[PDB]
């Protein structure tokens, strides 16, 4: 069912994303499946709601490489402009495609253009993408990478300036991760880390068997405190999990708990236990949901969608006054409910607000003899 | 010799135009402050951002004007189109 258009979003990103259910299905109950949502969407009002959020999880999916089916994905593109979304926003859909496309022809060159030598070339991939479009943050998650990830920093610098001029990029490691080896002392294994999981980790490299406090972590690290806790909660925490890689000192059952003594050691235990019996190698994927949405982003995500609705209310109000020159309250909103018709339905307190808005600011003015019927000036 | 090793990377950076976080090209005022019309005449009765699929950023407000004369960038010169409204 899902009449949010939020709820059919996140859904279609549980389709189109590797997932638990993206797994259970072939490409054609996939299809079937993403298009039994594009039919339902011409019963939603706020249509404004879906394209945005359904952007923001194709956003992380392409930089993630968490699509499940390259095609589908793609497909997608045509399936939204059949149902008629606008062309506008379709467009800078197929646009993505194209920047990524676009991405991974640099990433090459980059391989091989730097067969000489921090790490085996091929085992670094990068991605570049243009701000304007990848980015729905405004904030930015700093982190201090250990040498042996920051040596390639300044190499993937000149490689882009040659390439293109009067550019600056900014990264973006929160959606960085990769592969590294834990060196137990029951064996080795390689863990599929977050970037941020990274630093941390490698906080401990000269010091193996050392207790280091959150504070400290902090320091060396030098995350924010909200995405320290839940990274160094994957690590002391993660889920289902027989043995964690990370242990800490007072026990807690939120990361909301640690304080600045808290302190962390590295667990020379560790170890995958597949048969019920230590496996001295394996291979495990920490990341878990830490590269995925958060109740922030909502809001950001929220936040937009409201800015955009106003500015939209406020051109088609003029607009409609532009032509008539004295419109009633009545009717003013029935022919603005049609032009927004695709976007979304703005309720009264909305339209007063905006109206309101435009009286102050001498757009428009209230009928010398009525309360309601405006009058358009300049 | 160590416990943590780096075995595979996957950086992600996303670009913009080099110059520096500086003020709107159109007006001038920093992106981030108002713009030659709101911190001026905001003596009585929100100077936002907004991104071109070209990747300049300007104000909403100085950008929108500059469209009327011709629907271009003002850095560039190629077609503009609106990419981001979002901040
Ligand atoms: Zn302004
Ligand atoms: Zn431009
Ligand atoms: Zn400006």
């Amino acid at each position: 069912e899902s009449k949010c258009p939020e709820e059919l979003a996140n859904y279609c990103d549980m389709l189109l994303r590797k997932t638990p259910l993206s797994k259970k299905l072939t490409s054609e109950e996939i299809e079937a499946k993403l298009k039994e949502v594009l039919k339902k969407l011409k019963y939603v009002q706020n249509k404004d709601v879906f394209m945005r959020y359904h952007k923001a999880h194709l956003t992380r999916r392409l930089i993630l490489d968490i699509s499940a089916d390259s095609e589908i994905e793609e497909n997608m593109v045509e399936w939204l402009r059949e149902v008629g979304m606008p062309a506008d926003y379709v467009n800078k859909l197929a646009r993505m495609f194209q920047d990524i496309k676009v991405s991974e022809d640099l990433n090459q060159a980059f391989k091989e253009m730097h067969k000489n030598n921090a790490l085996p070339a091929d085992s670094v991939n990068i991605k570049i993408l243009n701000a304007g479009a990848w980015s729905r943050s405004s904030e930015k998650v700093f982190v201090s990478l250990p040498t042996e990830l920051e040596d390639l920093i300044p190499e993937v610098e000149e490689f882009y300036k040659k390439n293109h001029s009067g550019r600056k990029l900014h990264w973006h490691h929160l959606m960085s991760n990769g592969i590294i080896t834990f060196k137990n002392e029951v064996g080795q294994y390689d863990l599929e880390v977050t970037t941020f999981q990274l630093a941390v980790l490698f906080a401990w490299n000269q010091r193996p068997r050392e207790k280091i406090s959150f504070e400290n972590l902090k320091l060396a690290t030098e995350l924010p405190d909200a995405e320290l806790r839940r990274t160094l909660w994957s690590l002391v925490a993660f889920p289902k999990l027989k043995r964690q890689v990370l242990l800490y000192e007072p026990q807690v059952n939120s990361p909301k708990d640690f304080t600045e003594g808290t302190l962390f050691s590295v667990n020379q235990e560790f170890s995958l236990i597949k048969n019920a019996k230590v496996q001295k190698r394996g291979k495990i994927n920490l990341i878990g949901r830490l590269q995925l949405t958060t109740e922030r982003m909502r809001e950001e995500e929220n936040e937009g969608i409201v800015q955009l609705r106003i500015l939209r209310t406020q051109e088609a109000i003029i607009q409609i006054m532009k032509m008539r020159k004295k419109i009633s309250n009545a009717q003013l909103q029935t022919e603005l409910v049609e032009i927004l018709k695709n976007m979304f339905l703005p309720q009264k307190k909305m339209i007063k607000e905006q109206i309101e808005w435009l009286i102050e600011h001498k757009y428009i003015r209230r009928d010398e003899s009525d309360i309601n019927t405006f009058i358009y000036m300049a | 010799k160590k416990r943590f090793e780096v075995k595979k990377w996957n950086a992600v950076a996303l670009w913009a135009w080099d110059i520096v976080v500086d003020n709107c090209a159109i007006c001038r005022n920093h992106i981030m402050d108002l713009c030659i019309e709101c911190q001026a005449n905001q003596a009585s009765a929100e100077c936002t951002v907004a991104w071109g699929v070209c990747n300049h950023a300007f104000h909403f407000h100085c950008i929108s004007r500059w469209l009327k004369t011709r629907q271009v960038c003002p850095l560039d010169n190629r077609e503009w189109e609106f990419q981001k409204y979002g901040h």
